[PDB]
């Protein structure tokens, strides 16, 4: 009879690797464009006839489409390292390809696929270990502070001011990071102008709903509400009584406790997300008052600045200056969707780069030279560790070569050449000789500004390796349909 | 003729044993590439898009959906393996399958399949005899089970981590035996943090619901309490008056009840599983009593150090310093949640080889050390039967050298050469002969570590020649009513 | 144009016959591999998800959906088989099909059913007079009773507990013998337990209405009663004027009738199944009577022991000791519903067997040895009645070989060579010779102590004889759409 | 087995620019004859019948079923 | 990769052995309906367009182009019983044709074909050695001759003159005979007239001008001409001729059947099935006679071992009878030979198994 | 095969079995059981010696030099050679090529 039952579709040995393999080459390649300031970004459209345009590798596959058991794989490795530090999302990617495109033709030609995983493996322990000796620590150090951010901002729609979303991010996360988190950042996308009008508030924007209510309170007495004001006057006279000048409502209000909210000269908003509440009560000091009797005068945040700005064409509450403000708010602004869109995409990922400071310093010259050194480096390793897994060692090297292979790539010069070249120069440069895509040519990476994370880095690997060796060993799965 | 109802499939004279043989073949192949240490587990997807990845053989053939009646018996083969002893699962499967293709090339040649099954039976129990003079004897010894408990982990994932896991495993088990019993060992997995920092309580481990509530009780009297605390004061009134420190109720708790336990310095819990109160009557000697007004100073189990410590963001009650000192907590501290999940399997077998080393002193050199030997024994103990009985010990013998051979086979090296040096060192070396895939060579498994239980080897010629025979006997199933 | 019906088969001379007797032959040649101590247990699947694997005949032809009349037949001939002697089953079977594929042999010659019936008829008479007349007498005696009971209770799943099922059967038909009667063992199992905890009860049991009642009597005086005691006082009255003290009322009893009898120390048990009513008044000798206006002290049974006692927490009432304990009730207990139907027949059939040895303790020697004399006999009878029926008569004879040839067939010796050797040795050494499926050799079974009961072979012979008849007789079957 | 479903249509490499390119050059030619004075008016119909003459590319881009990324454009 | 050769059909085992027995069994079917005084005519035309209504089976084989090599033994053993007697060209061809199939049906059971053939030319050997103790002598005397004529003559067309044509092999071979052979016999169909108006021409070289209506009237008179003359130079080299009406078969079939009982082995089922073969005889007389052949034999078996070897069929009267006493006595040369050369055929078809054919 | 032993162990004790075809073919061809007399003819060579072979004519293993049952040198030593020699090259041929 059927060995398995019907609808299962089965796959052994490498006829299973092949397939697994191909897979993630396409899928690897297909963010693999995303790379550089050559990015080409991609069009996808889900069921909703919904259109979404962005460079991210990370949201290409969460938004794509994917049944294939390996592909889903690499889908992870993209979630994983977006999760991480953001940058270098496509660099997982490709790499993992590129090592079971490697692997797979070690064993068409009868190597032990278990040699296999020990070489790679043993290799992406060896790299681990010259990423942190070959690093570039820098200096904090706003000098040092806006090198980074300035080439994390590249590479995407929004280089034409990589100057400003530069400097706002160097100030947000420089006003409450403690020990930082990219949670303390509050990024809005406001249709109007260029985004060469963003700008830096120190503290939370949102939507008020009164007019008769004081657009911009001095030092205001914030109150978070969470229960609706519906019934309405012995609910909005308590909140009088406190002294709360400004009502945060997080669900609706009833008409009646808006007119004496508005009354009472206190500006009432309501419909407040569940977030904006509690990043309302670490930015003030404000405490979640559940229902309208049990607040008082202690509950009450300070903020002293609490005005109604009509930026771009659109209300917006600004509570800024407060007593310890632990989350800010960027203002973006953008002339379309589609490139506030994009910005936000980055700025976020920067927000991850900061925090990666905030508990790492070090930092690589991107840009493929890391990758050409580790090759150098391991390849070498790989000659000094005898046995089969020499072959291993230095397959796991080469891989490293379709990062700066895939740069040349986008840019339309020969990688044949670049690449001979690169490693060239390489050698004798030292780590920080890279590409420069600008300019077709050799220029050291480090002097032309690009530099990435170590940590940034050093997670790539690792999560990229482990995954794609976990997909080489299930050579066998059917099914249970 | 009409004995069967319409579509109703009948399996008529050598048809069926091919079949049948083949059937239980194949299935046996497909499973022998997750045998040895380069195994590689299986990822089984149902309909529900579920993904079931082990590496162990039960599971696997318990989710394959199998539509040979044969294979189906195949897998019945493996669950009694799984539940009579355990590890090894795999092991079974392919002797069994190798067992019937021994015998079918005799079938083919014109042999009658009860001689054959004479022949086999006849090597059963001189085999199962044997492995009573191959025994290893031992002891409680807490270096041999260090040993067992190490081998049995590797394999596996945590075999980067089974020094540590393996210690664990011997302590839990040292204060449980009375006679060892396993569901005195509480398994609680935990994500966050790596895999290192497991560690072995010697009490309970729930996973203050109001924050006015003790989080450390030093002489905790525990009230359990099966109904709940709603629809109030008069309840909170009758437990600070039984003199209930930490009253762990399996049921809600309606939150002004809280502030009367906060209030008296009571440290209640709240929605318990019904399994981890039994858990805490059966470790502190505590009576859960259903009703709250049931309760009395009588009823309150003895705690020693009752702390809530974050496990990773998480705080967990820990109740440990039991009266009763035969009660320990396995606390797996771990990566991502189905990291733990193997692992968790891994020490339900790590905790029972340690367990049956304990309760049996019988640890024979696995890596098929065992099996080689049993096959040279067979081999000469075939002449002394003769008859086409002889033909059958042989084929039993050549069944039992499949284990060394798929050792070989998983690794890379070659299958019949590796199985030539293993039998020429074995003949010469003794019982302690086994497979080393790390050295691709022959070596004493009784020098590296590498042993096994007697209960798996015994058992499995049991489980094996029974079914195994009995499919032969099946020429035909037809499905009728 | 359309005669019988429309869309009908039709079939005639040489189609009625051809097909009866194939459907049949065939039915045994799917079964006949089942006989031996060496059979092959077939593995059917109805459509609802109950794989039967048996080695029984009977369980068989109950599972496989006939459509074929032909072959229906068949299962009544194994359903009339093992309600007999149980064992044998497929021998029965296996004849009756040989029997009819030798006859179609004299259906191709030409020969009219009857001249061959006739002869079957005449030849089947043969086989029963050589029987009686080569038969040894082996001795009721509980030694030797207990070894005919036991024999037949081997290889069974109550084999286990043999011995105690053994002698339940042996005081259960050892009771009942006045011409033993079969229909007086009342059977009844409980579930809890094992099959050792079975037992003999001297009289009829029930499965104490008020709790002050008589728990148990000394000369109970019982009172069938069928009618109810509900809506009670004259009813009541009426009853106790017989000098009674147990009244078994086969309806409920009002609250106010409880009160009565038990004024009166009378144990009353409401809602008596109709069944048990009939057995109490064939034990005890009580008459059953429909209104209480009709009861009088000459339909009161007499009893010697009525215990309530609780079987399981189930207070059974126990009316043992019967004047006439004619009609035992065997405790039959069981893991289960399935151990209990399986136990249950195998003590009933033993029971049979039993029955034999106190009224006809004949046996004659096992392995075939009976069918090949008495094939040896006709084949004289044949040269002593001449004519055309001188070949049907040693057809049949050469018929009967097939158990012995079937029997060393399933052995793996040849079934030719052996058939030779036991034919000679057996026409030489009276019918003392058997075949051996042990040795593969004849050996003299009355001196290796096989030994079947008369009885057992008499049943054989006489259906296997009457089947080939009602077959050979379907001249025709229409009947269709 | 298999990426993705029937239906992920995947356009890599250049035969997706190909196809992109081509609508938008013919959708474009629809409305490159309303260019000048005397353009080359287009009476739109709804399906339902009514019928609008435009020579604005705008008005007749907003008027008609336009169901291709590259055309949505 | 191809076998043999293109287009050559070839067999192994049970395949082949049953190729070869099939054909074989037909073949002595068709002319089984040949035998007895119930012996139909067949309409054989060749290529010539020739139409030959003859009741001899060698006449009739030599007729049938018979390219099977399996069938073409059956062709020789009816061209070489035609040769030595004559008579009975349809008795050593029937009786091939059951001995192998009783014998393949032993095969099928699980027996060796070795055995099979040990026991049938074991009882062969045994078969031979009753012939002698059972034949009936004689000494010549137109007596004993015209009666063997006679039942000579039978059996065949020209039966409607059995009294003339005992004459007309009467008086030729008993003019020039001195050890007489057929070589000086020399038979004349001359068409015209009835075969009432045959004549003896005269002597070691008598001419016998023949008369026939038609020509298949003639060839069959002639056929069987030869077979009185025949038969008359065996019995004149042979003083023996045993009594037919399958008396003899029956009795070596009871002597051969009891002489297995006597001889166990995988032996004793092929001389017992050997012996049954020759129940096949009667069985074609009485199929011919359109009498129960089962009842029949039983019955005939019954006297047989009652009234001994006489003991007979007699067709013109559906029941048994004493040949001897009937006056029916055929040649006992011509059995001999018969059982020697059927055993013999029927043997090497057997140990043929690979037979590279070509279609 | 146990001296040389290596893959090669098995090239030689697979050429030990090829070697009792002839036996059970004998066998075959005479109606007795193949792997039966097989069994029979082994032990009883193993005891008395290079004298035990397979008589058919009687269906059991019997002493060859005692029947009188001899074959040539020459014959014998032939057959081995001119066998494994063109059989081993037959199975170095992987490959032929052909057209149509």
């Amino acid at each position: 009879q059927m060995l398995k039952e019907g609808a299962k579709h089965f796959s052994g040995l490498e006829e299973a690797v092949y397939r697994n393999i191909q897979a993630c080459k396409e899928l690897a390649q297909t963010t693999r464009t995303a790379y550089g300031p050559n990015g080409m970004n991609k069009m996808v459209i889900n069921h909703l006839e919904k259109l979404f345009v962005t460079n991210d590798a990370a949201t290409i596959l969460r938004e794509l489409e994917v049944q294939h058991p390996a592909a889903k794989m690499i889908v992870m490795a993209s979630h994983m390292q977006e999760q991480e530090v953001g940058d270098g999302t496509n660099f997982v990617l490709v790499f993992a390809g590129a090592l079971l495109e490697l692997a797979e033709e070690l064993l068409r030609l009868g190597l032990s696929v278990s040699e296999v995983i020990e070489g790679y493996e043993i290799a992406c322990k060896k790299a681990h270990e010259i990423l942190p000796d070959l690093v570039c620590c820098s200096a904090r150090d706003v000098d040092e502070v806006s090198s980074l951010l300035h080439t994390s901002v590249m590479s995407k729609q929004y280089g034409n001011e990589v100057f400003l979303a530069k400097l706002i991010a160097q100030a947000c996360v420089s006003i409450f990071p403690d020990h930082f988190n990219v949670d303390n950042i509050r990024v809005c996308k406001i249709l109007g102008s260029g985004v060469h009008s963003s700008s830096v508030l120190h503290g939370m924007v949102f939507k008020k709903e009164t007019e008769g209510d004081v657009t911009s309170v001095k030092d205001a007495k914030i109150a978070v509400y969470s229960c609706p004001f519906d019934g309405m006057d012995a609910q909005v006279k308590a909140i009088a009584d406190t002294g709360a000048n400004v009502v945060v409502t997080g669900g609706r209000v009833a008409d009646m406790a808006l007119h004496y909210a508005n009354k009472y000269n206190i500006m009432l908003v309501r419909l407040n997300s569940k977030w904006d509440l509690r990043r309302l009560c670490k930015t003030v000091g404000a405490t979640a008052l559940p229902r309208l009797n049990p607040p008082v005068l202690e509950e009450m945040g300070h903020c002293d600045s609490v005005y109604l700005s009509e930026v771009g064409d659109t209300q917006v509450v600004v509570f800024k200056h407060e007593k310890e403000g632990a989350i800010s708010t960027i203002v973006l602004r953008g002339s379309t969707d589609n490139l506030m869109d994009d910005i936000e995409r980055a700025v976020d990922d920067g927000v991850n780069t900061f925090k990666v400071l905030t508990r790492d310093k070090r930092l690589v010259p991107g840009g493929g030279a890391t990758e050409i050194e580790l090759a150098k480096q391991i390849t070498s390793y790989g000659e000094t560790c005898p046995g089969l897994e020499q072959y291993a060692i230095k397959k796991f090297a080469e891989a490293f070569e379709a990062i700066p292979r895939a740069l040349a790539e986008n840019s339309g010069v020969k990688a044949n050449e670049v690449i001979s070249k690169l490693y060239a120069v390489h050698q004798e440069g030292n780590k920080n000789v890279g590409l420069d895509i600008e300019v077709p040519a050799v220029k050291d990476m480090l002097e032309a500004g690009v530099l990435d994370t170590y940590l940034g880095k050093y997670w790539a690997i690792k999560l990229a390796t482990n995954a794609a060796v976990t997909v080489l060993r299930v050579d066998q799965i059917i099914m249970a349909k | 003729v009409k004995t069967l109802n319409p579509k109703a499939e009948v399996a008529r004279a050598q048809a069926a044993l091919a079949v049948n043989i083949s059937a239980a073949r194949g299935l046996q192949d497909v499973l022998r590439t997750n045998l040895g240490p380069k195994g590689t587990m299986k990822m089984l997807v149902s309909g529900a898009g579920d993904i079931k990845l082990t590496k162990d053989g039960n599971v696997l053939l318990h989710e394959m959906q199998i539509q040979h009646p044969t294979a189906s018996l195949i897998a019945k083969v493996a669950t009694a393996q799984d539940d009579i002893t355990g590890d090894g699962t795999t092991s079974n499967v392919l002797i069994i399958g190798e067992l019937l293709k021994q015998a079918d090339l005799y079938i083919s040649e014109g042999l009658h399949p009860r001689i054959i099954t004479e022949g086999f039976e006849a090597a059963k129990e001189k085999a199962l005899q044997f492995l009573e003079q191959v025994k290893v004897s031992k002891e409680m010894d807490r270096e041999t089970l260090i040993d067992v408990a190490r081998t049995s982990l590797r394999t596996k994932v945590h075999a980067e981590l089974a020094d540590v896991l393996t210690e664990a495993v011997v302590d839990s088990i040292l204060a449980i035996k009375k006679p060892i019993d396993l569901f005195m060992v509480e398994i609680m997995e935990m994500k966050h943090k790596s895999e290192t920092d497991t560690s072995l309580i010697r009490g309970l481990v729930l996973d203050a619901r109001h924050p006015d509530m003790k989080k450390r009780v030093e002489d905790a009297y525990i009230l359990t309490c099966n109904v709940s605390l709603e629809y109030i004061e008069d309840r909170v009134k009758k437990i600070i008056e039984l003199k209930g420190f930490v009253v762990i109720n399996q049921k809600g708790i309606d939150p002004f009840s809280l502030d009367a336990l906060a209030k008296e310095g009571i440290i209640a819990l709240r929605r318990a599983k019904r399994r981890n109160m039994e858990r805490l009557t059966l470790a502190c000697g505590g009576i859960a009593l259903n009703s709250l007004d049931d309760l009395n100073p009588d009823c309150l189990g003895h705690a020693g150090l009752v702390y809530e410590y974050t496990l990773g963001e998480e705080k967990f009650t820990f109740i440990e310093k039991c009266n009763n000192p035969r009660s320990v907590t396995l606390l797996i501290k771990g990566p991502n949640k189905h990291t733990l999940t193997q692992i968790k399997d891994a020490i339900r077998d790590g905790l029972r080889a340690v367990k049956n080393a304990i309760d049996d002193g019988c640890v024979v050199p696995g890596a098929g050390a065992v099996e080689v030997a049993m096959a040279e024994a067979l081999v000469k103990y075939k002449p002394s039967v003769k008859g086409r009985a002889q033909l059958g010990v042989q084929a039993f013998a050549d069944a039992l050298l499949i284990i060394p051979k798929v050792l070989a086979q998983n690794s890379g090296f070659d299958l019949q050469e590796t199985l030539v040096k293993v039998q020429a060192e074995h003949s010469e070396s003794g019982q302690l002969v086994g497979v080393d895939l790390n050295t691709g060579e022959p070596m004493v498994a009784a020098e590296a570590g590498i042993w096994d239980n007697y209960c798996v080897k015994k058992q499995l010629l049991h489980s094996c020649t029974v079914i195994a025979t009995n499919i032969l006997l099946v020429d035909e199933i037809m499905r009728a009513g | 144009v359309l005669v019988l019906s429309q869309n009908t088969k039709r079939e005639s001379g040489r189609k009625v016959q051809s097909g009866n007797i194939n459907a049949a032959k065939t039915i045994a040649d799917i079964i006949r591999t089942c006989l031996g101590p060496k059979s092959m247990m077939k593995m059917l699947l109805d459509p609802m998800g109950g794989i039967v694997m048996t080695n029984d005949g009977n369980a068989i032809l109950r599972e496989i959906q006939v459509q074929h009349p032909a072959a229906k037949s068949m299962i009544e001939i194994s359903r009339t088989q093992d309600e007999e002697v149980g064992d044998g089953t497929t021998s029965v079977i296996i004849l009756a099909g040989e029997m009819l594929s030798v006859a179609e042999h004299f259906l191709e010659q030409q020969m009219h059913p009857t001249v061959v019936i006739s002869a079957y008829r005449k030849a089947l008479d043969d086989m029963i007079s050589t029987l009686k007349k080569i038969s040894i007498p082996v001795d009721s005696n509980r030694d030797t009773m207990l070894n005919i009971i036991n024999s037949s209770i081997t290889t069974k799943v109550i084999s286990r507990w043999s011995s105690l099922a053994c002698n339940i059967a042996l005081d259960a038909v050892k009771t009942v013998q006045f011409i033993d009667i079969k229909k007086y063992a009342r059977v009844e199992k409980i579930p809890g337990g094992i099959i050792e905890d079975s037992c003999v009860l001297r009289g009829v049991m029930i499965n104490v209405t008020h709790p002050r009642m008589r728990r148990y009597i000394k000369n109970p005086r019982i009172v069938l009663l069928d009618s109810s005691l509900e809506y009670i006082q004259q009813l009541c009255e009426d009853i106790i004027q017989l000098k009674p003290d147990v009244v078994i009322t086969e309806k409920g009893i009002s609250d106010l009738a409880q009160h009565y009898l038990m004024r009166a120390n009378i144990t009353a048990i409401r809602r008596v199944r109709k069944t048990d009513n009939n057995r109490i008044a064939r034990a005890c000798g009580a008459r059953i009577v429909s209104r209480p206006e009709e009861l009088r002290e000459e339909d009161v049974g007499t009893g010697a022991l009525l215990e309530i006692k609780k079987i399981g927490d189930e207070y059974f009432t126990f009316i043992t000791e019967c004047k006439d304990p004619k009609a035992c009730t065997i405790l039959l207990r069981g893991a289960s519903k399935e151990i209990l139907s399986e136990v249950e027949r195998n003590l009933q059939d033993a029971m049979q067997v039993c029955r034999n040895v106190l009224l006809d303790p004949q046996l004659v020697p096992g392995g075939g040895a009976s069918e090949m004399a008495v094939a040896h006999a006709l084949t004289e009878k044949s040269k002593a009645m001449t004519g055309v029926e001188q070949w049907p008569y040693r057809a049949v004879a050469q018929a009967l070989e097939v158990i012995p040839r079937t029997l060393i067939q399933n052995c793996g010796a040849s079934t030719i060579r052996l058939l030779t050797s036991l034919r000679a040795k057996h026409t030489q050494e009276c019918e003392t010779w058997g075949v051996n499926g042990e040795t593969g050799t004849l050996v003299d079974m009355k001196e290796l102590g096989i030994w079947e009961p008369l009885a057992v072979k008499l049943q054989t012979y006489k259906t296997a004889v009457e089947t080939a008849v009602l077959l050979l007789r379907i001249d025709d079957i229409v009947s269709g759409h | 087995v298999i990426l993705l479903k029937e239906g992920t249509d995947s356009s890599q490499g250049i035969p997706q620019l190909v196809s992109n390119i081509s609508a938008c050059q013919v959708i474009a030619e629809a409305v490159r004859t309303t260019l000048g004075p005397r353009g080359m008016d287009k009476l739109i119909v709804d399906g339902r019948g009514k019928a609008t003459i435009s020579n604005d590319g705008a008005t007749i881009l907003k008027l008609l079923d336009v169901v291709h990324p590259a055309a949505k454009t």
